[PDB]
């Protein structure tokens, strides 16, 4: 999946919007199944039916967040024809936050998701433009 | 030898899976620990006989001693749990959460 | 910070010693005899043993 | 507990980690950890209460699983390289086994779920011995293999350790659980600085130890088990509220306390190795750690909680519990910041 | 309780301590056979401004012919 | 990071090369601050054992001051030795690899053209 | 070791059985005795980083000596090609490899 | 007689698999003794009799103590064996099926990796000194009396301390 | 603290200093029934140390100067006020009861430490095992409330099993009308301001709870007034008792050592009596606590640790 997530960065933004939406949906689904596995292991459900239901709900929610985040990011980039601009990822981050608020059924979580995920996606864009290293090898 | 060593590594992996996936018997958990002990002993011993490391032949006996003393301490702790509750069931050990 | 899944907790005891229900002494009841060489044939020794 | 068993158990407690540091062999470091575990189990089950039995059982199963993952890594290395040393070309899978096992040895997140449980239900002296002495031998093994570790999983383990420790410290009221989550955050700091320089890792370990020992001692003076119990310390022992405030502020890392120095120099070398996002996230979670410290200070020193009647006879009686070592460790944990170049190698 | 404690310290600490120190000196005194240093007539050593009020006036009160040379040399 | 240097004695406090260093002058702000820390430790000890703060335990305060200055002096000697060998190894590496540290020709403000940004 | 009491006093509690060419009972050398002997004396005094780079030749000989990863591939390719020729019938086993040889002491 | 050690190690895996599937601890001890016997025969196959016989005898004694404790307190009214639950037999048969599937995949896809069918048994005994005395595994453990002073003293102190440990734990 | 692990290993064995007359004998009875003279004469003709009933000012008399301190230092609870108005709205009754229980706990720690250190037995008056009688008498008479009863029971559960029960419990059976007649005869008007319902509650709590619990773990010596009132037959029976039950049989040197450490450290004796359970009868508050504590600190001989107060004649402060 490393080649896959590297192939996300093969094309500049605003191009292959379907591919970007698909790969970000897949990454959101991976994050969702990890979080749902942690939830069902730390807090066990009363039966396996509602346990796997909770896994499905968390996976669908995280996949929806990733899907609309990547989709809105790509469409905003190609509507503004400005590929390397962090405001497109900020708009995508608020789209993800509004999906989180819609799934949680609370506008407060929607607004908090907008601001936090927009900041996170914007700083992710700045990192991937200006060469920030998240987990650097020790050099000194 | 590589097939046997891989198979012993998967034996350790299965015993670790058993240890990490609890059942209502702490005794069965300790038995899974002893299965891990077996797998570690056999891999160390077969590596010693493969490499003819006559100076590293003490290593299986040392891990034998230390892991069986682990077993003795765990058995004493299980006796304490049974004196407390009447059963060795691991879901009776859940009131330190508060 | 009491929530629904954690409001049932009680504070820990001050001396860390919990009050537990006194468990029933699971003592084995054995019918020593009457068909027993040491019971002389017709003794039903109901024997209430621990070990 | 007779002097014979006291001497045997205390000498084995001392001997385990010293064997681990002094010994070259992975086998001997493993058996030193093994010595430490067997030696410290009976003192956890010393009080013979059900909570002590729970703590001993959880601690034993966690430590045994970690020891056997360590042993798996050692035997797999010895198969791969024929030696008893992670020298230079040992497998990254083996090293990740070692790191996971040593993290669950230590009690940092996401392997942190047992440490508040174990430190709860045990007496305060053994919580102190655990949260100070038991975390040197895994640090000895980790410092032994600093350049070979995977910085990605190191940094991820560290940042989730600080996040979970800060959140748990905010939530909990029991002093032992508060100390456990503080421990988890501090081990996150040491684990993050571990691949870049183990010297600052040892500096942060010593600063954490010399801060944690006298705060635990102040907990020992009245067996102040809860926030309310440390809150009526103004009627119990009023001459120590200032040092309580200063020690908790140094644990929070406010300048000009010397507990700011490990966080500051760790962040400095993190920027020297260009992980600014990592250091920023760690520093804000350290601020959250400082938040629950400040709430504890608000409860115990700056406000004066209501006292009860029998504290009058508490004032009537006299106490000689605070030992000679408390003040020296408190002063070195409070006013040492101008000696920062001497503390840093 | 004080008198018992002091009795125990004397028998189990002080007497073994004197035994170990005596054994140390006794083993050293059997291995060391000191090479008498060569005589050097240093002007600040063996000063005699007035004879001693005993013997010949030239031997010290605790004179030892083997280790203590006169202003002129060793006696042998 | 300097424990692997050649000629490093194992578990040695102050080697003979450290004796080539100038000792601390024994009246310096570091040792004076360590003695003041010892005095504060003695005062804290008196207050915590509920005695007069400075009228009680004069021998205890004296021992605290003496022990603090002793530890501070020897630790200071060790740290000056460590910083001396750090700078010595740094300069030795500089002279050992001169092509990796070229002497840059810094050029004056008559041919460097810095941009001007007017504040208006 | 994290602390060097072992090097300070000169005692050897465990340093004499770190590896294969260390102290062996009754002079029974371990497998790959010379090969990792060359690896140690190549890597001694140059540090861990230099050991991985300019002693790659000595390590690769020892790593393949102990594990025999390349040698198993050579012997399998001998056997896989051999039975491939026997199915087509364009090869015959010799008498000495099929069990009828002239033995020698 | 080339796949003898391989079928032995497969028996060891299925014994450890039953132990992981965790029946009642009496049957767990049964599986642990048969797996220890298999490990004894495996160490015998790869070489010296000493280590295999010692681990075999030690786990005779150890699970003797263990079975005594299962009869003591680790018991219930109706013990669960492997065949007590459909789930346990289900994971047992999927474990056997997955073992067969994994060895077939390692035979086919990766060719000469950890498992090779054509090369099975050819790499069992690597090098043995054909002419020579004192080559058995017990001589090294005997030299641990002389060459391994530190190992002897830490093992003896571990058992001594552990006697004290169990006394204070079960002091009650 | 000279006693410790070093003193124990150098030889301070309580079983070595133990002998035949080293018993804890607690004399108990109703509110006025021959209790003080019986205990002191038993101690006098057995060579034992007599501990009278732990009053409100027990800690004041045993700590520092030994003079009875002022009331808000010694608990701000009045037995006379309890007698005058037992149902007062301030909460005097349970405050007095908890103070008396904690003073009895301090006296029990003192008696246990004296027995374990010197070997001389102790004759207590109305030890901690018979103060829940006054708890239940106040509760059944409606003087206190269920929260106070629960708080007392929690303190008793925290503190009681850490000590050893007395070797002998002597009881004095005197009926309620005779108790009332003796109360009338004594002449304290607050003491005559008691109720026969309260006295019957005390005797009922005795007969229904106190005697069986000590019956299953020590020697019970119920005596009536004329079997009492002449303290020689009780002494003869104490001499010819056989102590073959209770936890005293299984005690050894190190258990005695740890019990001695616990009873000589008074902080862990009175630690669990000061639990921060915020009951309005017991809790005080920051301002009143500060004023009372500062007045206690400016009391003579109480500003510093004992031996360090220069105003009472302590010497060589600068060298200690
Ligand atoms: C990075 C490296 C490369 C990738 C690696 C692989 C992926 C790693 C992903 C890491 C981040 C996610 C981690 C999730 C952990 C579990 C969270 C959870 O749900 O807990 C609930 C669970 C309790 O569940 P419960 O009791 O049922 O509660 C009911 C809820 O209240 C019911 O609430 P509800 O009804 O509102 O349900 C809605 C639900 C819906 O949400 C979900 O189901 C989860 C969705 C998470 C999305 C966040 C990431 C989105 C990324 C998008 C990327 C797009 C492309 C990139 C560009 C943009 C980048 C920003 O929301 C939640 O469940 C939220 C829980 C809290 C989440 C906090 C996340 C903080 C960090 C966010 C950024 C990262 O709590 C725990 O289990 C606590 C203990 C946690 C232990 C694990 C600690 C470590 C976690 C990180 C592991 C990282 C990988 C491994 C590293 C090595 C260590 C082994
Ligand atoms: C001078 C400053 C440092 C003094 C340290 C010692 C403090 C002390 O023991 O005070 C008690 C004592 C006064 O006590 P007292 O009234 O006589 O009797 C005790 C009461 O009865 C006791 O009454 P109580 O216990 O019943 O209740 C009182 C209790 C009730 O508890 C409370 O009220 C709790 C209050 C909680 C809130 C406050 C928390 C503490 C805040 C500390 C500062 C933090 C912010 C500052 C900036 C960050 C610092 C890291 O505590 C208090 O009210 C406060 C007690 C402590 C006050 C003094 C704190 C000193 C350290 C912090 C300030 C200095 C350093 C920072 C600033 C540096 C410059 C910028 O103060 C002194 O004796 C001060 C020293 C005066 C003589 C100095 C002589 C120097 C000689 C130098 C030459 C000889 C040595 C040469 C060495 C080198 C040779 C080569
Ligand atoms: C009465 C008390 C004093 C008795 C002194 C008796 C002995 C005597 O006559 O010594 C003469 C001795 C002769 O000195 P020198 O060899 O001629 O060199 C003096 C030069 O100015 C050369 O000295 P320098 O100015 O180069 O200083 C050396 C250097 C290295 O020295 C130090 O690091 C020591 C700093 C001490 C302050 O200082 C610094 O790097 C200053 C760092 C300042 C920032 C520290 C930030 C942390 C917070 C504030 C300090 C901590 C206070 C306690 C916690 C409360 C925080 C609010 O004078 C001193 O030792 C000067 C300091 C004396 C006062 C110490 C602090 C009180
Ligand atoms: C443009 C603004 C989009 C805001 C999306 C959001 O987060 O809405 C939160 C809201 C919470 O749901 P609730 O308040 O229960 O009402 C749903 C009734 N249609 O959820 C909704 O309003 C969900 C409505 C459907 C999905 C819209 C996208
Ligand atoms: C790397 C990426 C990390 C992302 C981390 C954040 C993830 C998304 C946000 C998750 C929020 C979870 C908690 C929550 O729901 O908070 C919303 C809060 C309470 O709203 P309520 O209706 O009570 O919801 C029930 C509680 N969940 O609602 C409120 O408090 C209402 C707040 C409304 C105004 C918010 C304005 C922005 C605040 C932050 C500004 C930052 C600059
Ligand atoms: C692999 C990791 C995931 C495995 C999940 C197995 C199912 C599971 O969650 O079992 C939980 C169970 C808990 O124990 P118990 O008390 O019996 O629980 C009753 C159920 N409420 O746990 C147990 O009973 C412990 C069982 C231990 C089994 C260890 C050996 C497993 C061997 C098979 C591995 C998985 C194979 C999957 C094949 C898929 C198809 C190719
Ligand atoms: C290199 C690493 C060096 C070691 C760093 C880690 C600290 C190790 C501490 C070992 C001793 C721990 C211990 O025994 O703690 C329990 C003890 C209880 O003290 P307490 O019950 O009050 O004693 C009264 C009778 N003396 O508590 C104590 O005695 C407190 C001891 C605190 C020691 C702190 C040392 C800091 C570093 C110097
Ligand atoms: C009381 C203290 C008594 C100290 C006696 C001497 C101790 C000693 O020899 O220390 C040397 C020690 C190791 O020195 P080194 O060979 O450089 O090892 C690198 C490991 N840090 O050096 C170090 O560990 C350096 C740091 C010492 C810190 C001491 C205070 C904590
Ligand atoms: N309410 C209450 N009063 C108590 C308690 N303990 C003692 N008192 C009171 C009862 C008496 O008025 C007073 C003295 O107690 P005694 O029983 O010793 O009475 P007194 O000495 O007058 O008679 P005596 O000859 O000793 O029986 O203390 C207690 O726990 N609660
Ligand atoms: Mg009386």
């Amino acid at each position: 999946v490393k080649r896959f997530f590297e192939s996300y960065h093969e094309v500049p933004d605003g191009t292959q919007c379907h591919r970007k939406t698909y790969i970000t949906t897949a990454l959101g689904g991976i994050c969702g199944i990890i979080g749902s596995a942690y939830s069902v292991s730390l807090n066990p459900a009363d039966s396996t039916l509602e346990a796997v239901a909770r896994v499905g709900r968390y996976t669908f929610t995280a996949a929806a967040i990733g899907a609309m985040f990547g989709l809105t990011t790509c469409v905003s980039a190609q509507v503004r024809e400005k590929p390397d601009d962090p405001l497109n990822y900020f708009i995508g981050g608020c789209a993800g936050g509004l999906t989180l608020g819609a799934r949680t059924h609370s506008y407060g979580t929607a607004a908090m998701g907008c601001v936090y995920m927009g900041t996170a996606a914007a700083l992710f864009k700045i990192g991937k433009l200006e060469g920030w290293e998240l987990f650097p090898t020790p050099k000194v | 030898m590589p097939s046997t060593f891989f198979n012993l590594t998967m034996a350790f992996s299965l015993s670790l899976l058993g240890t990490l996936m609890f059942r209502s018997h702490l005794m069965s958990t300790l038995l899974c620990l002893e299965g891990m002990v077996l797998s570690l002993f056999i891999m160390t011993s077969v590596t010693s006989l493969n490499s003819n490391s006559m100076s590293s032949m003490p290593i299986p006996i040392t891990i034998l001693v230390f892991a069986a003393c682990e077993a003795a301490v765990g058995l004493a702790l299980l006796v304490k749990v049974s004196n407390t509750y009447g059963t060795d069931y691991v879901q009776n050990l859940n009131l330190l959460q508060c | 910070y009491p929530s629904k899944e954690t409001a049932h907790w009680k504070p820990p005891p001050w001396n860390d010693v919990d009050i537990l229900k006194e468990k029933a002494v699971t003592n084995m009841t054995l019918n020593f005899g009457p068909q027993h060489p040491a019971a002389h044939g017709v003794l039903r020794l109901v024997l209430e043993l621990s070990g | 507990m007779n002097p014979i068993t006291l001497a045997i158990i205390y000498f084995t407690i001392f001997l385990g980690p010293v064997i681990t540091m002094s010994s070259t062999n992975l086998m001997l470091m493993w058996v030193g950890l093994e010595f430490s575990l067997l030696a410290i189990i009976p003192m956890l089950i010393n009080k013979k209460n059900p909570r002590s039995t729970e703590a001993a059982t959880k601690y034993f199963v966690t430590q045994a699983t970690a020891s056997m993952i360590i042993l798996l890594a050692i035997v797999l290395n010895y198969k791969q390289l024929g030696t008893w040393m992670f020298q230079q070309q040992t497998n990254g899978l083996i090293l990740n086994m070692t790191l996971m096992a040593l993290s669950m040895k230590l009690g940092l997140a996401p392997f942190h779920f047992w440490l508040p449980e174990v430190t709860q239900g045990i007496p305060l002296h053994m919580g102190l011995i655990l949260l100070t002495w038991q975390k040197i031998a895994p640090l000895s093994i980790l410092i032994q293999i600093y350049p070979l570790l995977n910085s990605t999983i190191i940094l991820m383990l560290a940042i989730t350790s600080i996040f979970m420790g800060a959140w748990g410290g905010l939530n909990q009221t029991q002093m032992r659980k508060i100390m456990a989550y503080s421990s988890i955050a501090h081990m996150g700091w040491m684990l993050a600085i571990l691949p870049y320089n183990p010297s600052l890792t040892l500096l942060n370990l010593m600063i954490y130890i010399i801060l944690t020992a006298p705060m635990f001692m102040a907990l020992m003076l009245n067996n102040s088990m809860t926030i309310n119990s440390i809150s009526l310390l103004w009627n119990k022992t009023p001459a120590m509220l200032t040092m309580i405030s200063l020690m908790l502020l140094s644990l929070g890392g406010l300048p000009p306390l010397t507990g700011f120095l490990p966080k500051w120099i760790i962040i400095t070398e993190l920027m020297k190795n260009n992980c600014l996002i990592m250091a920023t996230l760690m520093a804000m979670m350290a601020l959250l750690n400082l938040f629950f410290y400040t709430r504890l200070i608000y409860s115990t020193s700056l406000t004066m909680f209501p006292t009860n009647n029998n504290s009058k006879m508490m004032t009537h009686q006299t106490k000689t519990k605070p030992n000679l070592m408390f003040s020296t460790l408190a002063i070195m944990s409070t006013m040492t910041l101008p000696l920062a170049p001497q503390l840093i190698t | 309780g004080s008198a018992r404690m002091w009795k125990a310290l004397t028998y189990f600490v002080a007497l073994p301590g004197v035994g170990v120190s005596m054994l140390n000196v006794f083993l050293k005194s059997r291995h060391e056979e000191h090479e008498r240093p060569p005589f050097v007539a240093y002007p600040h050593l063996r000063i005699r401004t007035k004879p001693f009020p005993w013997g010949d006036g030239n031997h010290t009160l605790f004179h030892n012919p083997h280790v203590n040379p006169l202003p002129t040399g060793y006696e042998d | 990071m300097m424990n692997g240097r050649p000629g490093h004695e194992p578990l040695k406090f102050l080697p003979d090369e450290a004796r080539s260093l100038p000792p601390p002058k024994l009246n310096d702000p570091r040792l004076v601050y360590m003695g003041l820390l010892g005095y504060c430790t003695g005062l804290m000890d008196n207050m915590l054992r509920m005695r007069p703060v400075m009228r009680a335990g004069l021998h205890r305060q004296l021992l605290f001051v003496t022990s603090f200055v002793f530890a501070g002096y020897f630790y200071l000697k060790r740290q000056n030795y460590l910083y001396a060998v750090k700078d010595h190894d740094m300069f030795g590496y500089i002279k050992l690899h001169p092509e990796d540290f070229p002497e840059k020709e810094k050029k004056t403000y008559a041919e460097i053209l810095e941009p001007f940004h007017p504040v208006r | 070791p994290f602390l060097d009491i072992q090097k300070k006093l000169g005692i050897s509690l465990d340093r004499h059985f770190m590896f294969l060419s260390a102290e062996q009972p009754y002079k029974n050398a371990a497998r790959c005795h010379a090969f990792e002997k060359e690896w140690i004396e190549c890597a001694h005094g140059i540090g861990g980083t230099r050991a991985k780079k300019e002693c790659k030749i000595e390590f690769d000989d020892f790593e393949e000596c102990l594990l025999r990863y390349k040698t198993m591939r050579r012997m399998h390719d001998i056997k896989k090609q051999r039975e491939k020729l026997m199915k087509e019938g364009k090869y015959t086993p010799p008498p000495h490899h099929s069990g009828r040889e002239e033995p020698r002491p | 007689m080339n796949n003898y050690i391989f079928v032995l190690s497969s028996l060891f895996l299925v014994g450890c698999l039953g132990l992981a599937l965790k029946p009642s601890p009496i049957y767990g001890g049964l599986g642990l003794i048969v797996s220890g016997f298999v490990g004894c025969l495996m160490v015998l196959g790869f070489g010296g009799s000493f280590l295999g016989l010692m681990v075999f005898l030690i786990y005779l004694g150890g699970m003797l103590v263990v079975f005594g404790y299962t009869t003591a307190m680790a018991t219930e009214e109706y013990p669960e064996t492997w065949g007590s639950n459909w789930l346990i037999l289900g994971f047992l048969v999927l474990g056997v099926i997955m073992e067969v599937f994994l060895i077939c995949v390692l035979n086919y896809y990766d060719e000469v990796g950890v498992i090779n069918l054509d090369g099975l048994g050819d790499w069992l005994m690597y090098e043995v000194d054909d002419v020579g005395v004192m080559l058995e595994g017990g001589i090294g453990v005997a030299a641990m009396y002389s060459c391994a002073t530190w190992m002897m003293v830490v093992a003896g102190w571990s058992l001594f301390a552990g006697i004290f440990i169990i006394i204070e734990i079960t002091r009650d | 603290l000279r006693y410790g692990l070093l003193a124990a290993i150098l030889g301070d064995k309580t079983t070595k200093k133990l002998h035949e007359y080293s018993r804890v004998i607690t004399v108990d009875g109703n509110i006025c029934s021959g209790k003080n003279k019986l205990a002191k004469e038993i101690a006098q003709q057995l060579g034992m140390k007599h501990y009278p009933e732990a009053g409100i000012q027990y800690s004041s008399t045993t700590t520092g100067d030994g003079r009875p301190l002022d009331i808000e230092f010694s608990g701000s609870c009045s037995l006379e006020k309890f007698y005058d108005d037992p149902k007062s709205n301030d909460g005097n009754s349970y405050r007095l009861q908890s103070w008396l229980y904690a003073s009895r706990l301090l006296q029990y720690a003192d008696a246990l430490e004296h027995l374990l250190s010197t070997g001389q037995g102790v004759v207590l008056e109305r030890s901690i095992y018979s103060d829940f009688v006054f708890l239940e008498a106040m509760y059944n008479q409606g003087y206190i409330r269920k929260q106070c009863v629960d708080h007392y029971n929690e303190i008793k559960r925290l503190t009681l099993p850490e000590y050893l029960p007395p070797h002998a419990v002597i009881y004095i059976d005197v009926p309620v009308p005779e108790v009332q007649s003796r109360i009338q005869k004594k002449g304290d008007p607050h003491e005559m301001k008691v109720t026969s319902a309260y006295l019957q509650d005390i005797e009922n709590a005795y007969k229904k709870t106190f005697l069986p619990k000590m019956s299953e773990m020590c020697e019970v010596l119920v005596y009536d007034s004329w079997e009492a009132e002449d303290p020689t037959k009780v002494v003869e029976d104490i001499e010819y008792l056989k102590y073959n039950k209770g936890p005293w049989l299984k005690q050894d040197d190190w258990t005695f050592h740890y019990l001695r450490m616990l009873v000589q450290d008074k902080t862990e004796v009175l630690n669990y009596t000061t639990i921060p359970v915020y009951l309005p009868e017991i809790t005080i508050g920051a301002h009143q606590g500060s004023r009372i504590y500062n007045s206690f600190r400016e009391l003579p001989g109480r500003k510093y640790a004992p031996g360090y107060n220069a105003e009472v004649g302590d010497k060589w402060i600068w060298l200690k």
